[PDB]
Protein backbone atom coordinates (compact mmCIF):
# COMPACT_ATOMS: atom_id res chain seq x y z
CA UNK A 1 0.00 0.00 0.00
CA UNK A 2 2.61 2.78 0.70
CA UNK A 3 4.12 1.91 -2.94
CA UNK A 4 1.24 2.39 -4.18
CA UNK A 5 0.18 5.49 -2.76
CA UNK A 6 4.12 6.58 -3.40
CA UNK A 7 4.15 5.78 -6.75
CA UNK A 8 0.53 7.45 -7.35
CA UNK A 9 1.65 11.08 -5.79
CA UNK A 10 4.83 10.70 -7.80
CA UNK A 11 2.95 9.75 -11.12
CA UNK A 12 1.13 13.00 -9.89
CA UNK A 13 4.26 15.04 -9.72
CA UNK A 14 5.62 13.72 -13.21
CA UNK A 15 2.54 14.29 -14.95
CA UNK A 16 2.46 18.18 -13.64
CA UNK A 17 5.99 18.67 -14.63
CA UNK A 18 5.38 17.04 -17.85
CA UNK A 19 2.14 18.95 -18.56
CA UNK A 20 3.60 22.62 -17.25
CA UNK A 21 5.01 22.82 -20.98
CA UNK A 22 1.80 21.72 -22.52
CA UNK A 23 1.93 23.83 -25.49
CA UNK A 24 5.05 22.49 -27.05
CA UNK A 25 4.51 18.88 -25.41
CA UNK A 26 1.15 18.68 -27.38
CA UNK A 27 2.48 19.56 -31.09
CA UNK A 28 5.42 16.83 -30.43
CA UNK A 29 3.64 14.21 -32.92
CA UNK A 30 2.53 16.49 -35.51
CA UNK A 31 6.13 17.89 -35.61
CA UNK A 32 8.02 14.95 -35.70
CA UNK A 33 5.70 13.43 -38.64
CA UNK A 34 6.00 17.21 -40.05
CA UNK A 35 9.67 16.86 -39.80
CA UNK A 36 9.85 13.57 -41.44
CA UNK A 37 8.00 14.69 -44.42
CA UNK A 38 10.36 18.12 -44.81
CA UNK A 39 13.20 15.37 -44.53
CA UNK A 40 11.74 12.80 -47.00
CA UNK A 41 10.86 15.31 -49.38
CA UNK A 42 14.36 17.49 -49.14
CA UNK A 43 16.31 13.97 -50.00
CA UNK A 44 14.02 12.59 -52.62
CA UNK A 45 13.81 16.07 -54.48
CA UNK A 46 17.83 16.64 -54.50
CA UNK A 47 18.87 13.43 -56.84
CA UNK A 48 21.97 14.84 -58.18
CA UNK A 49 22.84 16.28 -54.38
CA UNK A 50 25.37 13.04 -54.25
CA UNK A 51 27.43 14.98 -57.62
CA UNK A 52 27.42 18.24 -56.47
CA UNK B 1 13.09 21.75 -32.20
CA UNK B 2 11.55 19.28 -34.55
CA UNK B 3 9.36 22.08 -35.41
CA UNK B 4 12.32 24.71 -35.91
CA UNK B 5 13.64 21.94 -38.47
CA UNK B 6 10.03 21.67 -40.11
CA UNK B 7 9.97 25.71 -40.38
CA UNK B 8 13.81 25.82 -41.68
CA UNK B 9 13.29 23.17 -44.34
CA UNK B 10 9.29 24.15 -45.39
CA UNK B 11 10.91 27.45 -47.01
CA UNK B 12 14.23 26.97 -47.92
CA UNK B 13 13.74 23.70 -49.83
CA UNK B 14 12.87 25.50 -53.41
CA UNK B 15 15.54 27.68 -52.80
CA UNK B 16 18.47 25.09 -51.58
CA UNK B 17 17.19 23.09 -54.95
CA UNK B 18 18.03 25.91 -56.85
CA UNK B 19 21.40 26.70 -54.96
CA UNK B 20 22.21 23.10 -55.40
CA UNK B 21 21.46 23.31 -59.47
CA UNK B 22 22.91 26.10 -59.23
CA UNK B 23 26.33 24.99 -57.73
CA UNK B 24 25.85 22.18 -60.09
CA UNK B 25 26.69 24.59 -63.19
CA UNK B 26 29.17 26.46 -61.64
CA UNK B 27 31.33 23.64 -60.19
CA UNK B 28 31.43 21.40 -63.58
CA UNK B 29 33.66 23.94 -65.69
CA UNK B 30 36.33 23.90 -62.32
CA UNK B 31 36.42 20.17 -62.13
CA UNK B 32 36.80 20.07 -66.03
CA UNK B 33 39.38 22.34 -65.86
CA UNK B 34 41.35 21.52 -62.46
CA UNK B 35 44.48 21.54 -63.18
CA UNK B 36 44.71 24.89 -64.52
CA UNK B 37 43.10 25.97 -61.54
CA UNK B 38 46.23 24.29 -59.49
CA UNK B 39 48.82 25.44 -61.97
CA UNK B 40 47.15 29.45 -61.68
CA UNK B 41 46.99 28.84 -57.81
CA UNK B 42 50.77 27.53 -57.58
CA UNK B 43 52.25 30.29 -60.02
CA UNK B 44 50.62 33.57 -58.97
CA UNK B 45 52.81 33.80 -55.82
CA UNK B 46 55.59 34.28 -57.44
CA UNK B 47 54.57 36.74 -60.08
CA UNK B 48 53.06 38.78 -56.96
CA UNK B 49 56.59 38.79 -55.28
CA UNK C 1 18.50 4.07 -26.04
CA UNK C 2 22.12 3.87 -25.34
CA UNK C 3 22.47 5.21 -29.26
CA UNK C 4 20.50 8.21 -28.43
CA UNK C 5 22.60 9.27 -25.84
CA UNK C 6 25.31 8.93 -27.47
CA UNK C 7 24.33 10.71 -30.75
CA UNK C 8 22.40 13.43 -28.52
CA UNK C 9 25.24 14.01 -26.46
CA UNK C 10 28.13 14.34 -29.79
CA UNK C 11 25.27 16.52 -31.62
CA UNK C 12 24.91 18.68 -28.76
CA UNK C 13 28.09 19.38 -28.10
CA UNK C 14 28.57 19.96 -31.95
CA UNK C 15 25.13 22.23 -31.94
CA UNK C 16 26.68 24.41 -28.68
CA UNK C 17 29.99 25.33 -30.03
CA UNK C 18 29.04 25.70 -34.09
CA UNK C 19 25.35 27.67 -33.10
CA UNK C 20 26.12 31.13 -32.30
CA UNK C 21 29.00 31.04 -34.64
CA UNK C 22 26.29 30.21 -38.15
CA UNK C 23 22.99 32.55 -36.36
CA UNK C 24 25.95 35.23 -36.62
CA UNK C 25 27.34 34.72 -39.54
CA UNK C 26 24.55 34.04 -41.12
CA UNK C 27 23.11 37.95 -39.64
CA UNK C 28 26.36 39.34 -40.98
CA UNK C 29 26.15 37.86 -44.43
CA UNK C 30 22.82 39.86 -45.42
CA UNK C 31 24.67 43.04 -46.31
CA UNK C 32 27.15 41.51 -47.97
CA UNK C 33 24.67 39.28 -49.98
CA UNK C 34 22.25 41.89 -51.09
CA UNK C 35 25.30 44.08 -52.43
CA UNK C 36 26.49 40.51 -54.71
CA UNK C 37 23.00 40.13 -55.69
CA UNK C 38 22.78 44.18 -56.62
CA UNK C 39 25.39 43.67 -59.25
CA UNK C 40 24.60 40.51 -60.30
CA UNK C 41 24.14 42.07 -64.21
CA UNK C 42 27.76 43.32 -63.98
CA UNK C 43 29.09 39.54 -63.80
CA UNK C 44 28.89 37.36 -66.46
CA UNK C 45 30.13 40.02 -68.77
CA UNK C 46 32.83 41.47 -66.63
CA UNK C 47 34.45 37.64 -66.52
CA UNK C 48 33.40 36.74 -70.40
CA UNK C 49 35.60 40.29 -71.17
CA UNK C 50 38.47 39.55 -68.79
CA UNK C 51 38.57 35.88 -70.37
CA UNK D 1 -12.03 9.02 -7.49
CA UNK D 2 -15.74 9.99 -8.09
CA UNK D 3 -14.84 13.66 -8.43
CA UNK D 4 -12.13 13.12 -11.09
CA UNK D 5 -14.67 10.70 -13.00
CA UNK D 6 -15.24 13.07 -15.96
CA UNK D 7 -11.17 12.84 -16.40
CA UNK D 8 -10.70 9.07 -15.75
CA UNK D 9 -13.63 8.76 -18.91
CA UNK D 10 -11.67 11.20 -20.84
CA UNK D 11 -7.93 9.39 -20.03
CA UNK D 12 -9.54 6.20 -20.60
CA UNK D 13 -10.94 6.93 -23.87
CA UNK D 14 -7.53 8.57 -25.19
CA UNK D 15 -6.02 5.16 -23.29
CA UNK D 16 -8.20 3.55 -25.91
CA UNK D 17 -7.43 5.75 -28.93
CA UNK D 18 -3.45 5.91 -28.99
CA UNK D 19 -3.51 2.13 -27.59
CA UNK D 20 -5.59 1.47 -30.81
CA UNK D 21 -3.72 3.80 -33.10
CA UNK D 22 -0.26 2.14 -31.92
CA UNK D 23 -1.36 -1.90 -32.53
CA UNK D 24 -2.83 -0.97 -35.89
CA UNK D 25 0.83 0.13 -36.78
CA UNK D 26 2.63 -2.68 -35.22
CA UNK D 27 5.06 -3.51 -38.40
CA UNK D 28 5.56 0.09 -38.49
CA UNK D 29 6.25 0.49 -34.90
CA UNK D 30 9.03 -2.89 -35.18
CA UNK D 31 10.49 -1.35 -38.22
CA UNK D 32 10.98 1.40 -36.16
CA UNK D 33 12.86 0.16 -33.81
CA UNK D 34 14.68 -2.21 -36.16
CA UNK D 35 16.06 1.30 -37.79
CA UNK D 36 15.97 3.49 -34.98
CA UNK D 37 19.05 1.00 -33.40
CA UNK D 38 21.54 1.83 -35.91
CA UNK D 39 20.48 5.20 -37.49
CA UNK D 40 21.46 6.95 -34.37
CA UNK D 41 24.94 5.48 -34.58
CA UNK D 42 25.17 6.34 -38.26
CA UNK D 43 24.51 10.30 -37.24
CA UNK D 44 27.02 10.00 -33.82
CA UNK D 45 29.47 8.63 -36.62
CA UNK D 46 29.18 11.37 -39.01
CA UNK D 47 28.84 14.14 -36.65
CA UNK D 48 32.04 12.51 -34.16
CA UNK D 49 33.85 12.67 -37.90
CA UNK D 50 33.02 16.41 -38.35
CA UNK D 51 33.16 17.47 -34.56
CA UNK E 1 -1.52 11.02 -34.30
CA UNK E 2 0.35 8.54 -33.11
CA UNK E 3 -0.40 6.59 -36.64
CA UNK E 4 1.08 9.16 -38.64
CA UNK E 5 4.12 9.66 -36.68
CA UNK E 6 5.14 6.21 -36.49
CA UNK E 7 4.93 6.25 -39.97
CA UNK E 8 6.54 9.29 -40.77
CA UNK E 9 9.62 7.77 -37.90
CA UNK E 10 9.71 4.97 -39.86
CA UNK E 11 10.48 6.12 -43.56
CA UNK E 12 12.50 9.08 -42.00
CA UNK E 13 14.98 6.72 -40.23
CA UNK E 14 15.38 4.88 -43.64
CA UNK E 15 15.68 7.90 -46.02
CA UNK E 16 18.13 9.02 -42.95
CA UNK E 17 20.09 6.08 -43.00
CA UNK E 18 20.45 5.61 -46.62
CA UNK E 19 21.40 9.39 -46.99
CA UNK E 20 24.09 8.86 -44.36
CA UNK E 21 25.75 5.87 -46.05
CA UNK E 22 25.68 7.14 -49.72
CA UNK E 23 27.02 11.18 -48.50
CA UNK E 24 28.60 11.46 -45.24
CA UNK E 25 31.88 10.56 -46.30
CA UNK E 26 32.22 13.44 -48.85
CA UNK E 27 30.31 15.59 -46.59
CA UNK E 28 32.52 14.97 -44.04
CA UNK E 29 35.54 15.49 -46.08
CA UNK E 30 34.21 18.54 -48.01
CA UNK E 31 33.90 20.15 -44.57
CA UNK E 32 37.41 18.89 -43.41
CA UNK E 33 38.69 20.23 -46.27
CA UNK E 34 37.07 24.01 -45.97
CA UNK E 35 38.24 23.90 -42.38
CA UNK E 36 41.23 23.52 -43.34
CA UNK E 37 41.39 26.20 -46.29
CA UNK E 38 39.91 28.45 -44.39
CA UNK E 39 41.76 28.31 -41.69
CA UNK E 40 45.10 28.59 -43.75
CA UNK E 41 43.82 31.59 -44.90
CA UNK E 42 42.73 33.20 -42.00
CA UNK E 43 46.07 33.04 -40.02
CA UNK E 44 48.27 36.24 -38.69
CA UNK E 45 49.42 37.44 -41.95
CA UNK E 46 47.48 36.26 -44.65
CA UNK E 47 44.47 37.97 -41.81
CA UNK E 48 46.50 41.40 -42.57
CA UNK E 49 46.93 40.83 -45.89
CA UNK E 50 43.37 40.46 -46.45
Amino acid sequence: STQVNQLLVNAQTLLAAVNERGRSVSLLLERVSSVSRQVEGFVDENPNLNHV
Amino acid sequence: AAGSLADLLSDNRPLLKDTIGYLDVIQAPLVEQKQEVSDILVQMPQALK
Amino acid sequence: LVAAVGFGNTGGDIFERGGPYLVRGAQDLLPTSALLDEYSPALFCTIRNYH
Amino acid sequence: QVNSGDAIQRWAANLNTLAAQSAQNDEALRSGLQQAAPTADQLNAVFSDVR
Amino acid sequence: ELANALQDLNRVLKTTREFLDRNGGVLTHDIDNLEQVTTAILQPEPRDGL
